[PDB]
This record gives structure tokens, sequence and C-alpha cells, in this order.
């Protein structure tokens, strides 16, 4: 689930990237990714 | 050859329904009132799920 | 003076570009509570459906409703999906036809198979309505079909995508761009020997706004029926059919939302083209030979 | 909303206001969108005044006549809400044809052939509801009245006269209508299109027959330059003056028809 | 013609395209008869 991830309060921890986060989905340093662009009402759908 | 006529026949009938005390539970929500608009009126549709 | 004084209170009043409909949605919220019907640009209308058409519409949201003006007096107006006319369009593959004919034609639809095919689509029996949000499967299926707007779940919870099947989408694609792209609806008539021939149908997407430049690039692709159009026009002195193409505006969307999908239903699967933030802009029929 | 008052220039009956309260949904055509107007300017009655002027001229002034919907009637004032595009509106189906869910509606001038009944008149003033007929049927009314002018000449043949009579009954869903005999200046413009196009095209097929795009000028061939200036000008100017009275500029898409078939919520167009 | 002049003198006011509508979305073609005194009437037949 991703709505649970968004609605639970997160810890703030710094994260390191290779070059860029939109380019990270090419060589896929992070598997099982979800991407938003703008406003997303599916965090408000319950 | 013979012929059998079969036929159903309707009987409007008072049926008694006995249910035990608190047999089934109904849970309701608060009635939501949705909107639709016209020149003649606004038709509201109220609902309990 | 008190003439001017009563006007300024009216003119200090507008603090919004309207501040009219907002005062409507507040006092109607005074009437019962939160109204579900305030935050709504999209305007819908409610369609009571013959219960044998409780199919893919019932399962997936966002399909295009059409009326049939069938000439049959006692049943005339049958509500019709965009998936529904896939069984008539020779554009659409025949295996795709018998796929959704096994969906729709479960002992409650086969009239419309003969009625669309025999009593052929004059591009006057079909009329655009919009898209389906809030299907109500009850006793009578209540399609609350939109008329002008984006289709969405209530409280804007999930914007319902437009479903367009793949065999009617591909053959009139536009170009590769993404700023805005439209949906127009196109019916094209090839002529063979005896009838209109279960002719064709199209969901064309394009960036072209203008009418006359859009129908010119249809001539880029529909010379073949236009071969047959004048052929039956010189082979017919006296008989007449109707002109070659019929186009109308159907809606605009963001065009970066391009992805096609597949629906999983009765009698297998069906690949569609899933137009996400589709707005319904019903335009007039523009016929062209 | 965008509001228009009507000055009741005629002394209203209290009872006739009760029939104007029976037309709360109805359309009210207006010659120019303005807050003040006279009640004589309410309706197309200002168009229906000249007997010699025909259904083309009745449709021409209607095309300039700004459509407006009734909002409510209050005593000596009639309040009219002008329909803003992109919004649904209940208009009153006093048309002979019961509308159905999704039909596109086109205004037409009224017809006094067998269904002549007057209107909601009070003190020598009827406003006259121009029937907001379907767009599909409005093209059909267009096609009948031109060719019944085309058959108006040869009435002395009974076979043409019998061809007029079966043609003139306009049959649509759930209701039919008879229409009146006679649009002459319209059908002069029709016949000049069909006559001149059989002659003037022969010089321009053959040079375009050399290089072609859709490869049909083979089959299209199988069908003084100052004079040639004047013919093709007179060819195109008849097409413009007929498409003015062919294109019907749609006005309402009925999203659903109310039961009892007296009202219909309609998203507004045009 | 002789069979239906004997009994049941109506075939089809409809054409076949309307007749398929009768066959599928079943029209209540026989209207309530103009003379009915003991509720709705009823029948079916099995040949033996």
């Amino acid at each position: 689930n991703w709505t649970a991830t968004e609605l639970l309060p997160k810890l703030d921890v710094p994260i390191d990237l290779l070059t860029h986060i939109k380019l990270s989905v090419g060589e896929e340093m992070f598997n099982n990714f979800r991407l938003y662009y703008g406003d997303d009402p599916e965090r408000y759908n319950l | 050859f013979a012929l059998t006529v079969v036929r159903t026949d309707t009987f409007e009938t008072d049926t008694l329904l006995y249910s035990t005390k608190a047999s089934t539970a109904v849970i309701i929500n608060t009635p939501i009132v949705t909107k639709e608009d016209r020149d003649i009126n606004t038709v509201f549709h109220v609902s309990q799920n | 003076s008190f003439g001017p004084m009563k006007r300024e209170v009216m003119e200090f009043d507008p603090e919004d570009p309207y501040k009219v409909s907002k005062m409507r949605k507040l006092e109607r919220s005074i009437a019962k509570g939160y109204v579900y019907g305030a935050d709504h640009q999209a305007i819908t209308a409610r369609f009571f459906v013959r219960e044998s058409l409780g199919e893919v519409e019932q399962k997936n949201l966002g399909v295009l409703m059409f009326r049939l003006d069938t000439g049959i007096e006692m049943p005339s107006t049958v509500l019709v999906s965009l998936f529904f006319l896939s069984m008539v369009a020779e554009n659409v593959s025949a295996a795709t036809k018998n796929t959704l004919a096994a969906i729709y034609g479960r002992e409650g639809e086969a009239i419309r198979t003969w009625l669309r095919d025999g009593a052929w689509r004059l591009h006057r029996v079909v009329h655009p309505l919009g898209c389906t949000n809030s299907i109500t499967p009850g006793a009578t299926c209540l399609i609350t079909c939109s008329m002008r707007g984006h289709s969405y779940n209530m409280l804007k919870t999930e914007i319902y995508p437009l479903l367009v099947p793949k065999e009617i989408y591909l053959d009139l694609d536009g170009e590769s761009t993404d700023e805005i792209r439209f949906v127009y609806f196109v019916i094209t008539y090839d002529y063979n020997s005896d009838r209109q021939g279960r002719p064709s149908a199209f969901v064309v997407v394009s960036r072209i706004t203008h009418r006359h430049t859009l129908i010119n690039v249809l001539r880029y692709r529909f010379r073949v029926s236009r071969f047959h159009f004048l052929n039956n026009s010189i082979s017919g002195y006296g008989p007449s059919t109707g002109c070659l193409g019929t186009l109308q505006r159907l809606g605009w969307f963001c065009s970066r939302d391009s992805r096609s999908g597949i629906v999983a239903s009765r009698a297998g699967q069906l690949s569609v083209v899933k137009l996400e933030k589709f707005y319904v802009d019903v335009g007039p029929l523009v016929e062209f030979a | 909303e965008t509001t228009v008052l009507v000055t009741f220039e005629q002394r209203l009956t209290t009872g006739d206001v009760g029939k104007l309260s029976r037309l709360i949904g109805a359309v009210i055509p207006i010659p120019y969108r303005h807050h003040l107007l006279g009640s004589s300017q309410v309706g197309l009655d200002a168009v229906v005044k000249d007997k010699t002027r025909d259904y083309s001229r009745m449709r021409a002034r209607m095309r300039e006549m700004t459509l407006t919907i009734m909002r409510r009637v209050e005593g000596n004032q009639m309040i009219l809400g002008v329909p803003t595009h992109g919004q649904c509106y209940t208009i009153r189906n006093t048309g002979p044809v019961s509308w159905e869910k999704g039909d596109v509606l086109t205004t037409l001038p009224p017809v006094f052939s067998g269904e002549v009944t007057g209107l909601v008149s009070v003190s020598d003033w009827d406003l006259v509801l121009p029937w907001i007929v379907p767009m599909a049927l409005a093209t059909e009314i267009n096609q009948r009245m031109m060719m019944l002018a085309l058959l108006s000449l040869d009435r002395s043949h009974e076979e043409v006269r019998a061809a007029t009579a079966q043609l003139r009954v306009v049959r649509y869903r759930d209701a039919t209508l008879t229409l009146p005999e006679i649009m002459r200046n319209v059908c002069i413009s029709l016949s000049m299109i069909a006559n001149l196009s059989s002659e003037v095209t022969l010089a321009y097929v053959r040079k375009l027959a050399l290089e072609d795009s859709n490869m049909l000028l083979m089959k299209c061939q199988e069908i003084t330059p100052t004079e040639e200036l004047n013919k093709l000008t007179a060819l195109f100017v008849m097409i413009r003056q007929i498409t003015d009275v062919i294109s019907e500029q749609p006005a309402f898409l009925v999203c659903d028809v109310s039961p009892d078939d007296k009202s219909a919520l309609c998203i507004y167009k045009g | 013609a002789w069979v239906r002049q004997a009994t049941g003198a109506r075939r089809t006011e409809v054409l076949d395209s309307e007749a398929i509508s009768i066959l599928t979305f079943g029209r209540k073609t026989d209207k309530g008869g103009p003379a009915l005194l003991h509720g709705q009437r009823a029948t079916c037949e099995v040949i033996l």
C-alpha cells in the first residue's frame, strides 16, 4: 500500500541518490516504485 | 389426445414473520444528502448506507 | 441619498468572481449538511437502463453512452455503449465482436444486433451523451451519465478514465505530441454492392482543433471508401445512401495521460485505450462527403 | 443569473398569469439581449407579421433572435434568465414531438397547418412558443419545404400532386404532423446549384485529372473568363445563401426528459 | 387466414424488426381486456 505510507507520519532522514530521482527509475536503484506527478486524490480515497 | 391444463393462481396473503429478539443487527450511517440542480428545483437525494 | 447607498452594499458584496453559486452551496448545506454536490463542475444526468444491459458498464466506469433512435415504435430509445458499437464497426476485429457479443448478447441484446445491422446506423440514430460516473446496480440500473465535465468518484475521489477499445482507437491516431489532445467521433461508409455494409466507426484522437483541416487528413486515410462513395454514386442514378463521413467533437484531455489498458470480464479479456482525465465536450455533427 | 425583465405593456389578467406560471420552464425568444424590453418584443410574434414573407425569412430573423429561457413570472414583471452555455436547463416541451434523452434541439418557426391553436395570449398579445424541435427533424422540415416548393410548380399534374400529399406529412417519433403548402427564392438558389454545376465543371476536371490525390478524378470525369468569373461566383454565392438556411445552429441537448413530457432538463448549446 | 378467422384473428401489426423487440423485450401486446370481473385470468397447456 502507498496511501498508508503517505498518511502515516514519516521520519525525516536524509537519502542519497546517484544523479537524479526521475532518472533513478531507469537503472532502478529502488525496486517497486510508485510515482505521483501532481495532486493525487487516492490518498484521500479510503 | 388428452390435454392437461396447468395453471398458477395468485393469492394475496398476509404473511406473519416471527424473529427472535435482536436477531440481526442493522448498522446505518448518517444520511448523506447529494445534490442535483434544475430550473424547477434542486432535487436532493438523501441516502443511508 | 439613499438610492446610491443601497447599490454600494451590493457592490461591496462580490468578493469572489461570482459569490453567487458559493452562497447557493452554503445555504443548501444549511438545509441538511455536507451536500456532495457542491464541488462539481461536471454536470450529470440519470439514465434508467433496461436490466439486460447490466454488463461492462456495470463493472468498469467511464464508457461512452449513446442513444439509439430506432424506428421501432414501442421500444425505440436504447442506451448504447461505445463498446456496444464494436460489434457493428468493420473497423473492429470480428473476434473482438464475438468476444463482447458473448458479453452483451446473453438472451437480452440480440435485437440490437439485428437492429443496428439491418436498420443501419444513419448517423442520426446515434447521439452522444457523455461518460459514466456512479453506476447504480440496483433493481433498475441507474447510469448517472455525465454531460459536460471530467468523470470522477464523488468528492473528486478518483477521476474516472475514458474507456475506448483498441480496435477503434488505433486506425485514426493523430501524431506523437503531449500538450492537449482531443477525441472526435468518426463514422466512415464504404460501399460494396447491396447495402452500407456494416460500414465502420472511429474514435479519432488529434491535436487538430479546426474542423476543415481535420477532415482533410481523413481524406489522407479514407480515399478507399471515397473510391466506393463516388462508385455507388455513378452506379446509382436515383438511389441514394448518405454522405461519406460524419464527425463531431467529443472531448479534450491533458494528453500526457496516454496509456492503454485491458478489461477483464465475461468471455475473456478486451484491450482498451484508457483516456484518464477525459472531459466531455459534446459538439455538433459535421457530415462530409 | 443574467436577468431580463419584461414590461407587461398589456393589462394582464390575474388568471392569465396563472398560465404564465404554467410556462416557467419555457423558452422566450428575444430580438436583442437587453435588460429592458417591451412585451411585444417577447416572442417571435414580431417575426410572424408578414404573410408574403415565407418560412425562410421566419427562420432568418429567428437566427438573429437571441434565445432566452423563462425564469419566473411575478405580477406585472416577467423575469427571464438568459441561458449560459455549459449548464443544464429545464425547458418546457410544448413542441408537438416528445423529446427523448439525448436528442439535439433546434428552434424552428411555428406552423399553422392543422395544428394551428394560438398561444398563451392575453389582451391581444400572444408571445408564441417557437417549437424547439429535434435537430434531426429540423433538417427534415427543411428538406420537405424546399422540395414542396419544387413541386409547387407542377401541381397541375395529379401525380406530382399525389407526390406532394404523401411527402408533406412529417412522421417522427410518437407524433406526426402535417405541414403547409407554398421559399421560392430559396429554391431558385437550389436549382441554380444543380443546373450550373452540370455545365461549369467540365473545364476544371480535365486539368486536375492529370495529377490527383485520392485517385477519383478518373471517376469524377465519368460524371469568356469574365463570364467564367461570373458563373463560379454565382455558383458559390448560391451555396452560401442556401447553407445559411441549411445549417441549423443547435441550441439544446436534452440530458433527460422529465415525466409527463412537459419538461426536459437540457444542457444549453449554441 | 382460416385458422385465425376461427380463433385469434391477429398475427402481427408489427414488422419483423419490431417483432424481434416483442421476442426479446417482451411487449405486453394484449392489453387488459375491456371487461374483467374476477381478477386476472390464467392458463397454460400441456398435451397428453
